[PDB]
C-alpha cells in the first residue's frame, strides 16, 4: 500500500511509574472477528502492524463496526488505557491563521499528506504498548497479536509527532526556498509563491518529490484543489476572503438550541460583517434553559435580529494582508456596552472587523470600555499581524488627557487619532475638588442588622435638616449608597456629600456612567443632574462631628 | 567540567507555561540569536517529547537586542536546590555603602554545561506569526541566563575569580543575585570607579564583559507620613487630617486625634474655618514628631516573602510601600519621572533593585494596572535580566492620599 517514513523517531516514554495497560479484550462476534482478520492482515503486509507473541503482557481492546448503509468494515482501537499512561506531549499549535493574517499570493497549492499517521514510524521501544488481540471465536483458544509500528489513530502522541516529522522534512527545503510560504495544519500544507503559474506548478512538483523522497504522499496536478477553498468557515479567494455562507433561520418558536446556535452564527459572521449585534439575543439564554424549550423572543431581541438580517442580506468580503503598510483600527460605540470595530490598511477596504461587549466589574464608563476595546484589539493584531495597529477613536484628546491624568490606574493607549463618529465617549460628570461655599454639608450613613437584613439610611445637614428611611432585605453596603443617594435627591444643585463608606466612595470617584446596581444608576442620574458635587470620607466610630449624630440616627434598632 | 545534579521539588512537574504573543521585530531577533546560540552549542532543538515551556522576550538593555527567559515557574519549582542546597549568603554591609555598582556577569554561565537531565526543563519556544509555522523549540545544554540555578551552581567558580580582587580589597563587598554582581565601596568616587574598571579586567581573564551609574545605598532615607502646615483650618481640613492620623496610627504606636475630633463635633459646613485650640495645636505636633522617626517593632523575616505596593500620585510621581505584614512597613519611598506604563516599569525595576541591595530578595508587587495592558507594554521598555513577581490590584481611595 503506502510508504512509512524513514525519518528519525521521536522517543516516547511511559508517565515516570506507571507500566503500559493491560485491558482485557471482550468476546466479539464470528462477523468483527473475521472483518479484524482481513483488516489486520493487510495492514500486516503494508507494515502499518506486526504480530507478536504471548511474551508481550500488554493490551488494548479492539472492535470493528459497519454501518447499515455499507459493507465496509473499520476497526477501532481504544486507547483510552494508554492515553492515561502515555506522557504529556507539547501543545501542536497556539492557535489557527487567520485569513486576515495572509498575504496574497499569485498562485496558491493545496496538499493534504495521504494516512498521514499511518507514514510516519512509531518508537521501536514504544510499540509494544499498543499491542491487542483479535480474540478467538468464542474466546477458547489465544487470539491473534499485533502492535503498531507507525503512530496509531486516536493515540495522545500521534498529532505532537506527526507534525514534528512533517517539521523537520519540511527544513531542508524551506531553506532553500525562502520566497515560498508554506503554512502547516493538521495533514495539510498550504503552499503559495509569487511565481508565475509555470514556475510554481514546477515548484510544487519538486516539493511532492521531495515530500515523497520522505514516505509522504500528496495528491497531484489532477486531484489538487481549487479556489475558493472552503476552509474551517472559511472561504479564501485570490484576493479576497470571507466567511462561509450563513443561514439565518426562520421559525415561529425559538428553542434554546436554536438561539445558541444562531449566536454563534452571528459570533462567526462577526470577524468580517461589521455591526452585527448579540446582546439581546445573548440575554435570552442566561437562564434554567434547556436545549428544546422555547424561549420567546422579546421586542429588543426581534430588533436586534431584524438588523443582522439587514446587514448579513448582501455578501461582503476582507482583503488580505500587505506588510509593508500600516494597520488602521476604528472603533464605534454600538449602545448599552457594545463596541465594534474595523481594520484595515487602506480606507475603507477591511481587512477584518470585530466586536467588544464585555462588562469588566460592576460599574464602568464608557472611556474604560474604550481602553479595554483597544487593549483587545491590539493583542489581536499582534497575534494575527505580529505589530500593533494605529487607532482612530471617538474621543477627544482633551477627554482621554483629563481622564488618564486623573485616574489611579496606569494606562496607555498607543498611538492614536481623535475621530469624529458619534456617539462620542466623555465622561458625564466630575466631581469637585474642594468643598463647595454656600453648599448645603450631608453627614450620610447606612447601617444593616446581619441576622434580620433590615437597614436605614439617613443624613443630617448642616442648616438642620434630618430623614432616616427604612429598607428591608438590605446590607450594610446597599444602605451606604441609599444614604448618598437620598442626599442627593433632597440637595440642590450644588451639595456638600460626606460618607464614610470607602466602598460607595471608591464607586463613585471612578465617575461610572452604567452599573448592573440600579442603586448605583439612580446615583449617576442624580450626579448628571447637579451643578457641583464634593464627596468625602471620614473614617467611622471615631465621634466626628456630623458623623457620630447620622451614625447614632440610624443605629436605632439595627446595631448597639 | 563535570556537571551539578539539579533535582525538582518533589511531586513538582516542570514549568508549562504559554508563550505571550510577540511581535514580528521581536520574533526575528530571537531568530537570530537563537541561531547563533546552536552554532556554539549553548542551545538545541527539542522535539515534541519534551512537554515544557518557559515564555522568551526579547529586549534593548544600548540599541542590541538581548533575550530574556522568564523562569520565574522554573524558579519557583527549583527553590530548594537555590535557596537550602546551594543558597548565596545575603551580605548587611551592602546597603552601607556609599557606592554600589552593577555589573552584568551572565556571560560567564554560558561555559557550565547544564546537567542533562534537567535540560528538558529550560524548555522554551519562538512563535511565528498567524501560527504560520509550528514554532521554533529549544533547550539548554548550559546554565542559563534568568534561573537562580545557575548562579548557585557558578558560585565556586565566582568565588576563585574574585578571590585575588577580595583578598586586596578587604573593605569592599561583593553580592551576586541572578545574572548580576553587586559592588559596594566607601571610596572615592573615581576611586571606586578604577576599582570596578580593576575588577572588569579580572573577569575578562575568565571569559567575560531609573537608575544612575551607580547605587547609592547610604543615601537612601524613608519617606514620612507627612501632615500639612497652614495659617487657616477648615472643617474639611481637620476631616482630611484626621482621616491621615487615623490610618496612619495602624503602623505608628502613639497617634492621638481626640483633641482634633473635638473642633468638629456638630453637624459643621466644610467651608466654615476652625481656629485650632492650643491642645490640638501641640497633639498635632506630638505626632508630627513620631511621624519623622522610623518604626518600632518591625524587623525583616528572611522565612517571608516580600510585598510591594504601588500608588499613581500624577504629575509623573509614584510612592511605593514593602511589607511582609500589612502596615509593618520595612521600607517607603516615591519616584518621579513618557507614559504610565514606562514610569510603572522604571519604579518597579528601581524598587526591585533596592530589594536586592537592601534583602538579596526580589518583591511580590501589587501593581496599580489592567493585567493586559502590563503583559501587552512591559517589554517595551524593561531592561533588568530578571523579572519579580507580580499581580494586578485596585489601589483606591486615600491610601493614595495618605502618601505624600
Ligand atoms: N484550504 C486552505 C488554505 C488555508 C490557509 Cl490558512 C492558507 C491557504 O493558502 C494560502 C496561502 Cl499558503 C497564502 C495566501 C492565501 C490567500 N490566498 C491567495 O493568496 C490566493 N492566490 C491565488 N489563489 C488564492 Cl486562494 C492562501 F489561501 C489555503
Ligand atoms: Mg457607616
Amino acid at each position: 500500500n503506502s510508504p512509512i517514513s524513514p525519518i528519525e523517531t521521536v522517543p516516547v516514554k511511559l508517565k515516570p511509574g506507571m507500566d503500559g495497560p493491560k485491558v482485557k479484550q471482550w468476546p466479539l462476534t464470528e462477523e468483527k472477528i473475521k472483518a479484524l482478520v482481513e483488516i489486520c492482515t493487510e495492514m500486516e503486509k503494508e507494515g502499518k502492524i506486526s504480530k507478536i507473541g504471548p511474551e508481550n503482557p500488554y493490551n488494548t481492546p479492539v472492535f470493528a463496526i459497519k454501518k447499515k448503509d455499507s459493507t465496509k468494515w473499520r476497526k477501532l482501537v481504544d486507547f483510552r488505557e494508554l492515553n492515561k499512561r502515555t506522557q504529556d506531549f507539547w501543545e501542536v499549535q497556539l492557535g489557527i491563521p487567520h485569513p486576515a493574517g495572509l498575504k496574497k499570493k499569485k498562485s496558491v497549492t493545496v496538499l493534504d499528506v495521504g494516512d498521514a499517521y499511518f507514514s510516519v514510524p512509531l518508537d521501536e521501544d514504544f510499540r509494544k504498548y499498543t499491542a491487542f488481540t483479535i480474540p478467538s471465536i468464542n474466546n477458547e483458544t489465544p487470539g491473534i497479536r499485533y502492535q503498531y509500528n507507525v503512530l496509531p489513530q486516536g493515540w495522545k502522541g500521534s498529532p505532537a509527532i506527526f507534525q514534528s516529522s512533517m517539521t523537520k522534512i519540511l527544513e531542508p527545503f524551506r531553506k532553500q526556498n525562502p520566497d515560498i510560504v508554506i503554512y502547516q495544519y493538521m495533514d495539510d500544507l498550504y503552499v503559495g509563491s509569487d511565481l508565475e503559474i509555470g514556475q510554481h506548478r514546477t515548484k510544487i512538483e519538486e516539493l511532492r518529490q521531495h515530500l515523497l523522497r520522505w514516505g509522504l504522499t500528496t495528491p497531484d496536478k489532477k486531484h489538487q484543489k481549487e479556489p475558493p477553498f472552503l476552509w474551517m468557515g472559511y472561504e479564501l479567494h485570490p484576493d479576497k476572503w470571507t466567511v462561509q455562507p450563513i443561514v439565518l433561520p426562520e421559525k415561529d418558536s425559538w428553542t434554546v438550541n436554536d438561539i445558541q446556535k444562531l449566536v454563534g452564527k452571528l459570533n462567526w459572521a462577526s470577524q468580517i460583517y461589521p455591526g452585527i449585534k448579540v446582546r439581546q439575543l445573548c440575554k435570552l439564554l442566561r437562564g434554567t434553559k434547556a436545549l428544546t424549550e422555547v424561549i420567546p423572543l422579546t421586542e429588543e431581541a426581534e430588533l436586534e435580529l431584524a438588523e443582522n438580517r439587514e446587514i448579513l442580506k448582501e455578501p461582503v468580503h476582507g482583503v488580505y494582508y500587505d506588510p509593508s503598510k500600516d494597520l488602521i483600527a476604528e472603533i464605534q460605540k454600538q449602545g448599552q456596552g457594545q463596541w465594534t470595530y474595523q481594520i484595515y490598511q487602506e480606507p475603507f477596504k477591511n481587512l477584518k472587523t470585530g466586536k467588544y461587549a464585555r462588562m469588566r466589574g460592576a460599574h464602568t464608563n464608557d472611556v474604560k470600555q474604550l481602553t479595554e476595546a483597544v487593549q483587545k484589539i491590539t493583542t489581536e493584531s499582534i497575534v494575527i499581524w505580529g505589530k500593533t495597529p494605529k487607532f482612530k477613536l471617538p474621543i477627544q484628546k482633551e477627554t482621554w488627557e483629563t481622564w488618564w491624568t486623573e485616574y489611579w490606574q496606569a494606562t496607555w493607549i498607543p498611538e492614536w487619532e481623535f475621530v469624529n463618529t458619534p456617539p462620542l465617549v466623555k465622561l458625564w460628570y466630575q466631581l469637585e475638588k474642594e468643598p463647595i461655599v454656600g453648599a448645603e454639608t450631608f453627614y450620610v450613613d447606612g447601617a444593616a442588622n446581619r441576622e434580620t437584613k433590615l437597614g436605614k439610611a439617613g443624613y443630617v445637614t448642616n442648616r438642620g435638616r434630618q430623614k432616616v428611611v427604612t429598607l428591608t432585605d438590605t446590607t450594610n453596603q446597599k444602605t451606604e449608597l441609599q444614604a448618598i443617594y437620598l442626599a442627593l435627591q433632597d440637595s440642590g444643585l450644588e451639595v456638600n456629600i460626606v460618607t464614610d463608606s470607602q466602598y460607595a466612595l471608591g464607586i463613585i470617584q471612578a465617575q461610572p456612567d452604567q452599573s448592573e446596581s440600579e442603586l448605583v444608576n439612580q446615583i449617576i442620574e442624580q450626579l448628571i443632574k447637579k451643578e457641583k458635587v464634593y464627596l468625602a470620607w471620614v473614617p467611622a466610630h471615631k465621634g466626628i462631628g456630623g458623623n457620630e449624630q447620622v451614625d447614632k440616627l440610624v443605629s436605632a434598632g439595627i446595631r448597639k | 567540567i563535570e556537571t551539578v545534579p539539579v533535582k525538582l521539588k518533589p511531586g513538582m512537574d516542570g514549568p508549562k507555561v504559554k508563550q505571550w504573543p510577540l511581535t514580528e521585530e521581536k520574533i526575528k531577533a530571537l531568530v537570530e540569536i537563537c541561531t547563533e546560540m546552536e552554532k556554539e552549542g549553548k542551545i538545541s532543538k527539542i522535539g515534541p517529547e519534551n512537554p515544557y515551556n518557559t515564555p522568551v522576550f526579547a529586549i534593548k538593555k544600548s540599541t542590541k537586542w538581548r533575550k530574556l527567559v522568564d523562569f520565574r515557574e522554573l524558579n519557583k519549582r527549583t527553590q530548594d536546590f537555590w535557596e537550602v542546597q546551594l543558597g548565596i549568603p545575603h551580605p548587611a554591609g551592602l546597603k552601607k555603602k556609599k557606592s554600589v555598582t552593577v555589573l552584568d556577569v551572565g556571560d560567564a554561565y554560558f561555559s557550565v554545561p547544564l546537567d542533562e537531565d534537567f535540560r528538558k526543563y529550560t524548555a522554551f519556544t519562538i512563535p511565528s506569526i498567524n501560527n504560520e509555522t509550528p514554532g521554533i523549540r529549544y533547550q539548554y545544554n548550559v546554565l542559563p541566563q534568568g534561573w537562580k540555578g545557575s548562579p548557585a551552581i557558578f558560585q565556586s567558580s565566582m568565588t576563585k575569580i574574585l578571590e585575588p580582587f577580595r583578598k586586596q580589597n578587604p573593605d569592599i563587598v561583593i553580592y551576586q543575585y541572578m545574572d548580576d554582581l553587586y559592588v559596594g565601596s566607601d571610596l572615592e568616587i573615581g576611586q571606586h570607579r578604577t576599582k570596578i574598571e580593576e575588577l572588569r579586567q579580572h573577569l575578562l581573564r575568565w571569559g567575560l564583559t531609573w537608575m544612575g551609574y551607580e547605587l547609592h545605598p547610604d543615601k537612601w532615607t524613608v519617606q514620612p507620613i507627612v501632615l500639612p502646615e497652614k495659617d487657616s483650618w477648615t472643617v474639611n481640613d481637620i476631616q482630611k487630617l484626621v482621616g491621615k492620623l487615623n490610618w496612619a496610627s495602624q503602623i505608628y504606636p502613639g497617634i492621638k486625634v481626640r483633641q482634633l475630633c473635638k473642633l468638629l463635633r456638630g453637624t459643621k459646613a466644610l467651608t466654615e474655618v476652625i481656629p485650632l485650640t492650643e491642645e490640638a495645636e501641640l497633639e498635632l505636633a506630638e505626632n508630627r514628631e513620631i511621624l519623622k522617626e522610623p518604626v518600632h517593632g518591625v524587623y525583616y523575616d528572611p522565612s517571608k516573602d516580600l510585598i510591594a505596593e504601588i500608588q499613581k500620585q500624577g504629575q509623573g510621581q509614584w510612592t511605593y510601600q514593602i511589607y511582609q505584614e500589612p502596615f509593618k512597613n520595612l521600607k517607603t519611598g516615591k519616584y518621579a519621572r513618557t507614559n504610565d506604563v514606562k514610569q510603572l516599569t522604571e519604579a518597579v525595576q528601581k524598587i526591585t533593585t533596592e530589594s536586592i541591595v537592601i534583602w538579596g530578595k526580589t518583591p511580590k508587587f501589587k501593581l496599580p494596572i489592567q493585567k493586559e495592558t502590563w503583559e501587552t507594554w512591559w517589554t517595551e521598555y524593561w531592561q533588568a535580566t530578571w523579572i519579580p513577581e507580580w499581580e494586578f490590584v485596585n489601589t483606591p481611595p486615600l491610601v493614595k492620599l495618605w502618601y505624600q
